[PDB]
């Protein structure tokens, strides 16, 4: 048990990409998708001003360089914790991709939580699912507003419960609390695909190559 | 003298009218039921924030 952990769950944590999720995306990539493009200049948040690039025509632009380094942890952090086999949870109440958030989690063997958040979902889990049951280990935000154009209230439960976020933040949310934001537009269908494919691609590749690594430990 | 055999004409048109006023509320009734409904159900879609988040 003792050398199985140490060569299993501590070895990738000595190396900078294990699961070498930067070759996943590149700057052309997102610009192509248009992760570049915020809101108006007047709906900005004022914690998303060190992401944002300049505003073209009161336009926000947000600066995919920040975006590659902020994508690349996080991509990173989530190929980790799908290794550690914890649970992924992707949270979006953007009706626009509920479906296409629900078929990637499925498809990646993980969870999504697409709908009307009710309240105590985490704070209150253990009474409204059973005292044994698992929370997420890691809750990605596809879209970290809600319908109202406030918070997801899971990205404040989840700080609460301590549940690490990932976190799509566009030039209108507030990533104070998103352990790992990823500056980017929420609102395209292209940029949304492309996280999808990131996310998946990257929790995919984690989880072989865990059991790539079980299988050579075991049969030496 | 109040002999309506005489003022026919008049009382069948103060009749016709009154029963054109019945219809008249009834089809105002139908026709009004943008409303505030849908309307207070619009802005709870797209709220006002006056405060910060
Ligand atoms: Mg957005």
């Amino acid at each position: 048990s003792t050398d199985f952990n140490d060569k299993i769950l501590n070895e990738p944590l000595k190396h900078s990409d294990f699961f070498n999720v930067k070759e996943l995306f590149s700057v052309r990539s997102l610009f192509d998708a248009r992760v570049h493009l915020g809101h108006k200049a007047g709906c900005r948040h004022r914690f998303m001003e060190p992401y944002i690039f300049g505003s073209r025509l009161d336009h926000d632009i947000i600066d995919l360089e920040q975006t590659a380094t902020h994508l690349q942890l996080a991509l990173n952090f989530t190929a980790h914790m799908a290794y550690r086999k914890g649970i992924i949870l992707f949270i979006s109440r953007n009706r626009q991709f509920s479906y296409l958030i629900e078929n990637m989690a499925r498809d990646c063997g993980e969870y999504a939580h697409t709908r009307y958040f009710r309240g105590g979902m985490l704070t209150n889990a253990r009474l409204l699912f059973g005292p044994t049951v698992r929370l997420p280990d890691l809750i990605i935000f596809l879209h970290t507003l809600n319908n109202i154009f406030e918070p997801h209230v899971a990205v404040r439960d989840a700080a609460k419960m301590n549940i690490p976020t990932v976190g799509i933040v566009d030039t209108n949310c507030n990533p104070c609390l998103i352990t790992y934001p990823v500056p980017g537009n929420d609102d395209s269908p292209l940029a949304v695909h492309l996280y999808c494919r990131l996310f998946q691609t990257a929790i995919t590749r984690a989880k072989e190559k865990r059991q790539q690594v079980e299988a050579l430990y075991r049969l030496q | 003298e109040f002999r309506d055999d005489a003022c026919r004409k008049e009382i069948q048109g103060f009749l016709d009218c009154a029963a054109r006023a019945q219809e008249a509320r009834k089809m105002r009734s139908i026709q009004e039921t943008l409303l505030p409904n849908k309307l207070n159900k619009l802005l709870q879609r797209f709220p006002n924030k006056p405060y910060l988040s």
